[PDB]
RNA sequence: CAAAUGAGAACUUUGAAGACUGAAGUGGGGAAAGGUUCCACGUCAACAGCAGUUGGACGUGGGUUAGUCGAUCCUAAGAG
RNA sequence: GAACAGCCUCUAGUUGAUAGAAUAAUGUAGAUAAGGGAAGUCGGCAAAAUAGAUCCGUAACUUCGGGAUAAGGAUUGGCU
RNA sequence: UUGGCGGAAAGGCCUUGGGUGCUUGCUGGCGAAUUGCAAUGUCAUUUUGCGUGGGGAUAAAUCAUUUGUAUACGACUUAGAUGUACAACGGGGUAUUGUAAGCAGUAGAGUAGCCUUGUUGUUACGAUCUGCUGAGAUUAAGCCUUUGUUGUCUGAUUUGU
């Protein structure tokens, strides 16, 4: 029964988009989180919360925050899964400061 | 690795900056002792030099065995291992191909390669090229080879300051390029349909072609180019704290910069610092050559003392050379309790 | 972004967010014109210069209620 | 705000225009530029500069009505 | 089997010796027809194979990922199966800006009174100023370590001397 972990991790949206056209900056977020989960964890199937898109849409398609404390969470997939027997999960995780945060496992207890 | 800036005495006898300081551009090029792994030679034959056999070393080098792969990692690293099984004896075929390249072989360069491990670079793939032995006679030539293998030879050995040398890189590159940039044609005038930046006309009626020597767009940059004449003005030893520290300065301070190079990183090993720019960009291999005539221009001959070396940051307007230096214009700080 | 429907979803639906028109509007009605396009119910053949489970498309049906709103009456330029 | 101008927002409506990736040249649209300032060019084409309001000041000429916002200067926020 | 010599494209030359076969150097014995009167009348060569035997070692490239010293796309420098390897975060260095939120001040032009009979009693405020505070924020996206945390490391195609 492995393959079941759940993660924090702080993702480097500034990096990530850098240098990003205006109107593409939140949905290129978007697909940034995607690729961050998939690199990760390993999984294609990535789905992202919507609360974890209204973080990322919070301040308009330019307005995406610099760091995102995220919690990556790989699943098995269920009701006909799919190719994959693993996906992952991404939510928003709320703290003061994105800053100062380092990756850390957290367990279902 | 970089550019950097000098400040040193000229000396011309005639020049209205004689003994004067000038302030001058320099470039850094860090060399790491390269290892002698292997000796060519070359008979000439009339259709050109022609190498009759290549003679390597026993051991190589993890990274020059990286060069000779692609795949490294995925590979069984059975390279040369039948030749270190021909070696292992004291000449089974190994004197036999020395003594080869002694009764042919007029011309003989050894096989040296670079220390990637030793520069800040994450290539791990070490540059092996060919350096021709230019003194003696053969046997001497490859007496020196057959006695060099496996050794580093430093760049203090060949390259002496005060010397004009040539660089020898490919340029960087700029991709596709327009005419204008690329051949620094006159811009058209702005009320001009379908484009400016081009050459108007590419051409006459007859011949009905389109010439050689009409400009075009296309790529820019990533040329081989050969400059010659570059001044050394430093040949510094990278087992040596305080390598900008000169005769004027005395302050225990390092060739690398404050936050390092910017784009390569640190020069811990030997470095070289010669006279204006080089082809090629930063992290770039680069070949030095010994010049191929006897220069004087009084120029060459120009005996060089610096008196100061920049280190201030690269990464922007650094005010300060040294970390103590900029502590101790700014005082105590608020991260430094 | 998620969920649903679906063989199949970038485009359908429903939530959530981000937006836009910014009241001489991308809103609510009408005139000329169109003529059923209105509305409900079923899926890929075509059409919607990608797709389509959606549609002003296709098939089958339902829909327009006046003494008071118009026409009808009057005369205008004019026609006869 | 002088203002159914330009900007932002309630009501209402829409989120429709084939998409994904990358960011070569040349384009289209929009910008900036040292020092010089029309030397460019048929030609200041194009662009820039100017610009709202308050106060001061305003010539030649004139059909006495104008020219005139002539030209030319200064000020402008917040708070008590 | 013994010396070599030959690098211009050497791929050729004798020998030192042992074994074997012909010898037209000089003389004999047998055979040849009939392919019919000629018919080229068939005699020498960049490759291989279910195959046989005198013997030998079990490699890489490419796609996918990555990289940015490259780049329109291809190509091109790089990295990746346990390394002081790679990557995602965090301190440092470095740099850019200019002194953050909050709290406090008998600071601040001033606007309205108490009575316990006026050198700090105080309130409803108040742009700004001062202190914490060269602070705070950002910092590779084309500048470094994972001495900190956390993960990654056997997926697909082809290559005949």
């Amino acid at each position: 029964l492995k393959d079941v972990v759940t993660r924090e991790y702080t993702i480097n949206l500034h990096k990530r988009l850098h240098g990003v056209s205006f109107k593409k900056r939140a949905p290129r977020a978007v697909k940034e989180i995607k690729k961050f989960a998939k690199l990760h964890m390993g999984t294609d199937d990535v789905r992202l919360a919507p609360e974890l898109n209204q973080a990322i849409w919070k301040r308009g398609v330019k307005g995406v925050e610099y760091r995102l404390r995220l919690r990556i969470s790989r699943k098995r997939n269920e009701e006909e899964d799919a190719k994959n027997p693993l996906f992952s999960y991404v939510e928003p995780v709320l703290v003061a400061s994105a800053k100062g945060l380092q990756t850390v496992v957290v367990e279902e207890d | 690795a970089g550019m950097t800036t000098i400040v040193r005495d000229l000396d011309r006898p005639g020049s209205k900056f004689h003994k004067r300081e000038v302030v001058e551009a320099v470039t850094v090029v860090d060399t790491p002792p390269v290892v002698v792994v292997g000796v060519v030679g070359y008979v000439e034959t009339p259709r050109g030099l022609r190498s009759l056999t290549t003679v390597w070393a026993e051991h190589l080098s993890d990274e020059v065995k990286r060069r000779f792969y692609k795949n490294w990692y995925k590979s069984k690293k059975k390279a040369f291992t039948k030749y270190s099984a021909k070696y292992a004896q004291d000449g089974a075929g190994i004197e036999r191909e020395l003594a080869r390249i002694k009764k042919y072989a007029s011309v003989v360069r050894v096989l040296v390669h670079t220390q990637i491990r030793k520069t800040p670079l994450a290539q791990k793939k070490a540059h092996l090229a060919e350096i021709q032995l230019n003194g003696g006679s053969i046997s001497e030539k490859v007496d020196w080879a057959r006695e060099h293998f496996e050794k580093t030879v430093a760049v203090d050995s060949v390259f002496e300051q005060n010397e004009m040398i040539d660089a020898i890189a490919v340029t960087k590159g700029h991709g596709f390029e327009g005419v204008t940039h690329r051949w620094g044609t006159k811009k058209l005038p702005r009320k001009t349909h379908r484009g400016l930046r081009k050459v108007a006309c590419i051409g006459a009626w007859h011949p009905a072609h389109v010439m050689w020597s009409v400009a075009r767009a296309g790529q820019r940059g990533y040329h081989s180019r050969t400059s010659i004449n570059h001044k050394i003005y430093r040949v510094g030893k990278g087992d040596d704290e305080a390598n900008g520290a000169t005769s004027f300065d005395r302050t225990k301070k390092t060739i690398t910069p404050m936050g390092g190079f910017v784009h390569y990183g640190e020069i811990k090993n030997d470095f070289i610092m010669v006279k204006g720019c080089i082809p090629g960009n930063r992290k770039r291999i680069v070949t030095l050559r010994k010049s191929l005539y006897t220069n004087t221009s009084r120029k060459a001959l120009e005996e060089v003392s610096l008196k100061w070396i920049d280190t201030a940051s690269k990464f922007g307007k650094g005010r300060f050379q040294t970390p103590a230096e900029k502590h101790a214009f700014m005082g105590t700080l608020k991260k430094d309790l």
